[PDB]
RNA sequence: GGUUGCUCGACUGUGAGAGGACCUACCCACUGUGGAAACACCACAGGAACUUCCAACCUUCGGGUGGCGAGGUAGGGCAGAAGAGUGACC
C-alpha cells in the first residue's frame, strides 16, 4: 500500500515556546479519518494528545496541554497540523502521526503510524560531537569503532563505510553526561585480516548541529 | 473524569514458544473499545487486536485479545523470537484516550559469556585534554553483568557510565558500553588501566587491560 | 310559548388504567443501526409492556386493514355547542 505518515517541524524548542508540528498523508484521503496526535517521552510510554474528527472538525485534548495545544486539518494540502505553544520541558518526546482505521477494518484501532518527530524543550544549545576513533589491538576477530563524545541534542546517526559495512554493529543508546551532552559509542567486529587492507570509516551525522564527519577508523599505528 | 488503563506486568521475560499474558484494567466500562499494539524500540507502534478480540489484518495468529467485563488480556500462545517488544492496551471508549504504561518482553536462551575488549583514548582526543577509556562486552546473555574498573589496581567508583543494546531479536543476546572518563592530568598518573567483567556465563572474572604507552 | 326535526354558528373541547390513540405541515425533540462517521450533519428503523381507542379506511356486519414522540406552532377532522334561524306538531 502506499497508506503514509510523515511528521516534522520537531528539534530542539526553548521552554515557554511554540512549534507546529505537520502531519503529511500519503496513501489515503484524511478526510474520511479521524487524525490523532500521540507522544512517548524518552523510554517512557505512549501518551494520548489529540484528535480531530471527520467530517465535524471536533477536537479533544489530553488534559495535560489543554488550552496549550491545538490541532486542526488542511484537507486540500491532505495535512494535520499541531500548534504548541508555552512548552515544558517535560513536553519533551517524540511526536507520532497516527490514523484512527476505517470502521468496518479494524474498529477504533489506529492502523497508520508514522515515524514521529523529536521533540526537545531545553534551553541548553546545541553542540556537534567530537568524533574519536577506537582503534582495534591483537587478540580471529578483533574489534574497533568510533565515539561520538559530548553533543546536543539527540539524535546522531552512525553508519560504516557509507552503510556498506552492516553486520556486526552495534551503535550504543547515548547516555547523558554529566554535561549535559550526549556521548555514545558504535563499535563493529571483524576478522583480523582484514586490518591490513580494509578501509574502515564511520559515518557520523548530527542534523541539529548540521554536522557531518567522517572518521576513517585504523589500527595501532605502531 | 478519565478513565484509567492499568496494565500489568511492566516487563515479563519468558522462554521462546511459552505463552505469555498480558493484563489490562479499564477503571470504567469501556464495552470492547480496546486495542493492543506492538512497538519495537525506536519503531512506531502496529496494531494487533481493534475490538478487544478482533486480530488486525495480517497479524499472526499466535496473537489474540479477549475481554472479561473491565480486564482486557491478549494472549501469545508460542513466543517466537521476534516478538521482543513493549506492548500496550489503549482505551478508545471515550475522549481523552488512555494507554496503559506498557509491558517490554524478553526473549530467552542459553547463556552465552561475553566477548570482551578494552579501547585505550584515542589520539586526537588526549590532545583535547579528555581522555575517555572505552570497555566492551559483546553478545552476551543474560544481560545481568557487573564491570569494574581498576586504574593501577585501584578500584574506581563513580567515574563510568554504560548503556546497553536491546535484545538483538535474530541473536537474542546484549552488549554493554562502560566508558571510564578522566582528565588527561588523572590520566597521565597512571600504567594500568583494567576493566573487570563478571558474567554468569564466564567462571572467573575475565580481565582485559592494557598499559599507558605500549605501541 | 312549549316540544321537536332542518340549516348558518361565537366559541370550548379532544379528557391517560376505575381509561386519552383523528389528520397534515413546519420546527423542536428521545432511542438504536447505517452513511470512509465515537461528537456534529444525513438517511432509515423505533418510542417498555399489557391494555384502552377507531376520531380513519373496508365489510357479507361475523369481522378485517392500518395506526402512539403524550414536544411545541399553525391549518383542518370529529364532538359538542351560547346565539341565529327554521319548520312540523301541541
Amino acid at each position: 500500500s502506499e497508506v503514509q505518515l510523515v511528521e516534522s517541524g520537531g528539534g530542539l524548542v526553548q521552554p515557554g515556546g511554540s512549534l507546529r508540528l505537520s502531519c503529511a498523508a500519503s496513501g489515503f484521503y484524511i478526510s474520511y479519518s479521524s487524525i490523532h496526535w500521540v507522544r512517548q517521552a524518552p523510554g517512557k510510554g505512549l501518551e494520548w494528545v489529540a484528535s480531530i474528527s471527520p467530517y465535524s472538525g471536533s477536537t479533544y485534548y489530553a488534559d495535560s496541554v489543554k488550552g496549550r495545544f491545538t490541532i486542526s486539518a488542511d484537507t486540500s494540502k491532505n495535512t494535520a497540523y499541531l500548534q504548541m505553544n508555552s512548552l515544558r520541558a517535560e513536553d519533551t518526546a517524540v511526536y507520532y502521526c497516527a490514523r484512527q482505521g476505517y470502521r468496518r477494518r479494524s474498529g477504533r484501532g489506529f492502523d497508520y503510524w508514522g515515524q514521529g518527530t523529536l521533540v526537545t524543550v531545553s534551553s541548553a544549545s546545541t553542540k556537534g560531537p567530537s568524533v574519536f576513533p577506537l582503534a582495534p589491538s591483537s587478540k580471529g576477530t578483533a574489534a574497533l569503532g568510533c565515539l561520538v563524545k559530548d553533543y546536543f541534542p539527540e539524535p546522531v546517526t552512525v553508519s560504516w563505510n557509507s552503510g556498506a559495512l552492516t553486520s556486526g554493529v552495534h551503535t550504543f543508546p547515548a547516555v547523558l553526561q554529566s554535561s549535559g551532552l550526549y556521548s555514545l559509542s558504535s563499535v563493529v567486529t571483524v576478522p583480523s585480516s582484514s586490518l591490513g587492507t580494509q578501509t574502515y570509516i564511520c559515518n557520523v551525522n548530527h542534523k541539529p548541529s548540521n554536522t557531518k564527519v567522517d572518521k576513517k577508523v585504523e589500527p595501532k599505528s605502531c | 473524569s478519565d478513565i484509567q488503563m492499568t496494565q500489568s506486568p511492566s516487563s515479563l521475560s519468558a522462554s521462546v514458544g511459552d505463552r505469555v499474558t498480558i493484563t489490562c484494567r479499564a477503571s470504567q466500562s469501556v464495552s470492547s473499545a480496546v486495542a493492543w499494539y506492538q512497538q519495537k524500540p525506536g519503531k512506531a507502534p502496529k496494531l494487533l487486536i481493534y475490538s478487544a478480540s478482533s486480530l488486525y489484518s495480517g497479524v499472526p495468529s499466535r496473537f489474540s485479545g479477549s475481554r472479561s467485563g473491565t480486564d482486557f488480556t491478549l494472549t501469545i500462545s508460542s513466543l517466537q523470537p521476534e516478538d521482543f517488544a513493549t506492548y500496550y492496551c489503549q482505551q478508545s471508549y471515550s475522549f481523552p484516550s488512555t494507554f496503559g504504561q506498557g509491558t517490554k518482553v524478553e526473549i530467552k536462551r542459553t547463556v552465552a559469556a561475553p566477548s570482551v575488549f578494552i579501547f585505550p583514548p584515542s589520539d586526537e582526543q588526549l590532545k583535547s585534554g579528555t581522555a575517555s577509556v572505552v570497555c566492551l562486552l559483546n553478545n552476551f546473555y543474560p544481560r545481568e553483568a557487573k564491570v569494574q574498573w581498576k586504574v593501577d589496581n585501584a578500584l574506581q567508583s563513580g567515574n563510568s557510565q554504560e548503556s546497553v543494546t536491546e535484545q538483538d531479536s535474530k541473536d537474542s543476546t546484549y552488549s554493554l558500553s562502560s566508558t571510564l572518563t578522566l582528565s588527561k592530568a588523572d590520566y597521565e598518573k597512571h600504567k594500568v588501566y583494567a576493566c573487570e567483567v563478571t558474567h554468569q556465563g564466564l567462571s572467573s572474572p575475565v580481565t582485559k587491560s592494557f598499559n599507558r604507552g605500549e605501541c
